[PDB]
DNA sequence: CAGAGGAATTTCCCACTTTCACTTCTCCCTTTCA
DNA sequence: TTGAAAGGGAGAAGTGAAAGTGGGAAATTCCTCTGT
């Protein structure tokens, strides 16, 4: 024989409740409940009629069904499922009293084990799979039957799954319903302003979908006019007949985009002829298309690589359009005035930070890398970046570590005591500049991603000033000598001091 | 005639600063001074006056009741230990400043321990007598040392204190109360100046406490007549104790006001308010008056900033 | 006298912002070279 | 009618990591109406 469901379990509009809150918190209603009638999940074992048993329990909703952490709880209810004996006169059989207690995420690893200490692993699904994320906003019963065949031994037949049941409380997989709406009227051509109340919603999923004779709308609204969760204030769709000789009814509807869910719908009839939340990333992207920040362009055709001006802030001759997209990010987040439509001068004080936060926002958001640095010629100062995944082709104790090291020639010891190290230092306007004269300074600029022997111009004086400029005012180190200016072996010492 | 005293230059701000929980991590931003705004901040601050060279300056949370108490939320960040925060001051400067201070949020279970093991330090320790935990033995002082042998009595007696303050204890609302030391001979920060209490602070989390916001409306005007339905958008509001008001100052030290009419079943999930207009002052006027919208809490007469409403006539 | 549903209390964590702890640059001369 | 670069010193700028910020919302717990 074989079971069957008559009744399914309503799907939205019933909570899962807490241990905490116990008490009598009703059973789950039929499919067909209504506010005046309620009706219960029913099961009819086609095929047989008479002793047998039937354990009702958890699963989760998709395929992998494990056995899932929340319990069914109410008469006949033990260690999380159902199980009670079969009426053997009636082949048809009504379940009332099914509660579901939701488990707290701190416990759901303790009720997982105890799900498995009991045996009850409908699809005794191994161990292994049984391990993931469970969501715990929605389940479906499983309903295990156990008849007997002709005389004698017992009988489990093939189990049987429910339609899932949503939590009502839970925010995403709660129930949606308009409350009230502003304006239940407005023009063929759209755009008349609505305020509509409703029900907890998620501003990130979620529209108001409007149908009708054959035709689909969809209000305009950024996250940003939803309010608190339960007021949203968009504008109405254009109607398919942009020409009425008289009013339409149409269907005006919440509609949660993830799962297709939808609200009971409100008439609406058309008649005859709140500022967005800036993202960086998607903000970024914006303003380098454009076109209004010369210097932040993009630098192909797919629009997956960009340059950004780059000037240091020190130069004396930094002008605004230097540093125009830094200045943009601090207005658009409120940090700086805008523009007449006072202001104080003291906007080059700012700068500095206007370019950090920007750095910083840039490297959190993680939607981009670096290519290219090329901050560096002089001419024209700027980053070339890339897009997240689409052509990724990125391309005092130094010192100490490397005294002992001392592999290129020109460096060692002179104190077997470690303190006192001699380094070159020939100038490098001397007929006899050797390259690897500044060796030991080619390592800091290598060592730091300063430079690259392969994509980068070499830059002696630079590494020379670097190196150096470390070292100088670095409490915990100092000079020695100075044979620097020692025309035959040019070098200076130096040592610590802690 | 006078003595060296402490003096609360700026006052911590009043409202808008939201109290956090443990779990909601440490710093999430300090306690603002009432002069701080927009991008141009402020902390609150004391000074000690009639100077003492070297100084330390601690603070405490205590109630905000008729008898200044000992609360059971705690200051934490910058300089703070135990709920308490010391900070030194004093060798030219004597005006202290206290950004990075912000209150913990104690859990309502953990009141009655934390009030207890609070109190329990004061009666041991020399900071403030027998003044915010209960009128008795209130010796033990900063004069000689600072430590005391809780005898068993006196055990018994922080217990009932922590019992029935635990049930008086409000925490939606709690004080600061700064208590200012000069150097002892040997060096020591024993000389104990008058405490002085700060103005009261409220979580800005607590719906009853909340900073009332008009976010945003239907329309902003209507007949003078008054009975066009709005719909308004605001911050967190109590169904039962909330109104709307219009108003405008009239000439010569005057004031009309009207409300708006709704039932507390018209304040949606505690977000939105659908309420009709009021009448104007008078029915047929010369041209468009404009007046002035805001939510106000009954219970307490706060208010929301005003927002433009412009009354035409029929 | 439940028990459905509105709130209040607590917990998370998004999406940047600022700071920490150093390292580099532009400025503005000086020196050095040839 | 001190030429072309390299060198130095100060100190503001620049940096990536790692905290700190400010909020909104999700998880949990309570508790009041509904209508005994």
């Amino acid at each position: 024989g074989y079971v069957e469901i008559i009744e399914q379990p309503k799907q939205r509009g019933m909570r899962f409740r807490y241990k905490c809150e116990g008490r009598s918190a009703g059973s789950i209603p039929g499919e067909r409940s209504t506010d005046t009638t309620k009706t219960h999940p029913t099961i009819k074992i086609n095929g047989y009629t008479g002793p047998g048993t039937v354990r009702i329990s958890l699963v989760t909703k998709d395929p992998p069904h494990r056995p899932h952490p929340h319990e069914l709880v109410g008469k006949d209810c033990r260690d999380g499922f159902y199980e009670a004996e079969l009426c053997p006169d009636r082949c048809i059989h009504s379940f009332q009293n099914l509660g579901i207690q939701c488990v707290k995420k701190r416990d759901l690893e303790q009720a997982i084990s105890q799900r498995i200490q009991t045996n009850n692993n409908p699809f005794q699904v191994p161990i292994e799979e049984q391990r993931g994320d469970y969501d715990l906003n929605a389940v479906r019963l499983c309903f295990q039957v156990t008849v007997r065949d002709p005389s004698g031994r017992p009988l489990r037949l093939p189990p049987v799954l429910s339609h899932p049941i949503f939590d009502n409380r839970a925010p995403n997989t709660a129930e949606l319903k308009i409350c009230r709406v502003n304006r239940n009227s407005g023009s063929c051509l759209g755009g008349d302003e609505i305020f509509l109340l409703c029900d907890k919603v998620q501003k990130e999923d979620i529209e108001v979908y409007f149908t009708g004779p054959g035709w689909e709308a969809r209000g305009s609204f950024s996250q940003a006019d939803v309010h608190r969760q339960v007021a949203i204030v968009f504008r109405t769709p254009p109607y398919a007949d942009p020409s009425l000789q008289a009013p339409v009814r149409v269907s005006m509807q919440l509609r949660r985009p993830s799962d297709r869910e939808l609200s009971e719908p409100m008439e609406f009839q058309y008649l005859p002829d709140a500022a967005p939340r800036v993202l960086f990333g998607e903000w970024l992207l914006g303003e380098i298309s454009s076109g209004c920040y010369e210097g932040l362009q993009w630098l192909d055709e797919a629009r997956t690589c960009f340059r950004v001006p780059w000037k240091h802030f020190a130069r004396k001759d930094l002008s605004e359009a230097d540093a125009r997209i830094f200045k943009a990010w601090a207005v658009a987040r409120g940090r700086w005035p805008p523009s007449s439509r006072p202001p104080p001068e003291a906007e080059t004080a700012e700068r500095a930070g206007w370019k950090t936060n920007f750095r910083c926002a840039l490297r959190s958001t993680r939607r981009f890398v670096m290519l290219r640095d090329n901050s560096g010629d002089p001419a024209d100062q700027h980053k070339v970046y890339a897009l997240s995944g689409s052509l990724s082709s990125d391309s005092l104790p130094w010192l100490v570590s490397q005294l002992d090291l001392g592999q290129l020639e020109g460096v060692a010891w002179v104190n077997k005591s470690r303190t006192r190290f001699r380094i070159p230092w020939k100038h490098g306007l001397r007929q006899d500049a050797q390259q690897e004269d500044f060796g030991i300074f080619q390592a800091w600029a290598e060592a730091t991603g300063a430079y690259v022997p392969g994509r980068d111009k070499p830059d002696l004086p630079t590494w020379k000033r670097n190196f150096r400029s470390a070292l100088n005012r670095k409490e915990g180190l100092r000079l020695a000598e100075d044979r620097s200016k020692d025309p035959h072996d040019p070098h200076k010492i130096y040592e610590f001091v802690n | 005639m006078d003595g060296p005293y402490l003096q609360i230059l700026e006052q911590p701000k009043q409202r808008g600063f939201r109290f956090r929980y443990v779990c909601e991590g440490p710093s999430h931003g300090g306690l603002p001074g009432a002069s701080s705004e927009k991008n141009k901040k402020s902390y609150p601050q004391v000074k000690i006056c009639n100077y003492v060279g070297p100084a330390k300056v601690i603070v405490q949370l205590v109630t905000n009741g008729k008898n200044i108490h000992l609360h059971a939320h705690s200051l934490v960040g910058k300089h703070c230990e135990d709920g308490i925060c010391t900070v030194t001051a004093g060798p030219k400067d004597m005006v202290v400043g206290f950004a990075n201070l912000g209150i913990l949020h104690v859990t309502k279970k953990k009141v009655f321990e934390t009030l207890e093991a609070r109190m329990t330090e004061a009666c041991i320790r020399g900071y403030n007598p027998g003044l915010l935990v209960h009128p008795d033995l209130a010796y033990l002082q900063a004069e000689g040392g600072g430590d005391r042998q809780l005898g068993d009595r006196e055990k018994e007696l922080i217990r009932q204190a922590a019992l029935q303050q635990t049930k008086e204890m409000d925490l939606s609302v709690v004080r600061l109360m700064f208590t200012a030391f000069l150097p002892d001979s040997t060096g020591s920060f024993t000389r104990r100046l008058e405490p002085v209490v700060s103005d009261a602070i409220y979580d800005s989390k607590a719906p009853n406490a909340s900073n009332l916001k008009i976010v945003r409306m239907d329309r902003t005007a209507g007949c003078v007549t008054g009975g066009e339905e709005i719909y308004l958008l605001c911050d967190k509001v109590q169904k039962d104790d909330i109104q709307i008001r219009f108003y405008e100052e009239e000439e010569n030290g005057g004031v009309w006001e009207g409300f708006g009419d709704f039932s507390p079943t018209d304040v949606h999930r505690q977000f939105a308010i659908v309420f009709k207009t009021p009448k104007y002052k008078d029915i047929n006027i010369t041209k468009p008056a404009s007046v002035f919208v805001q939510l106000r809490r009954k219970s307490d007469l706060e208010t929301s900033e005003p927002k433009p409403f412009l009354y035409y006539p029929e």
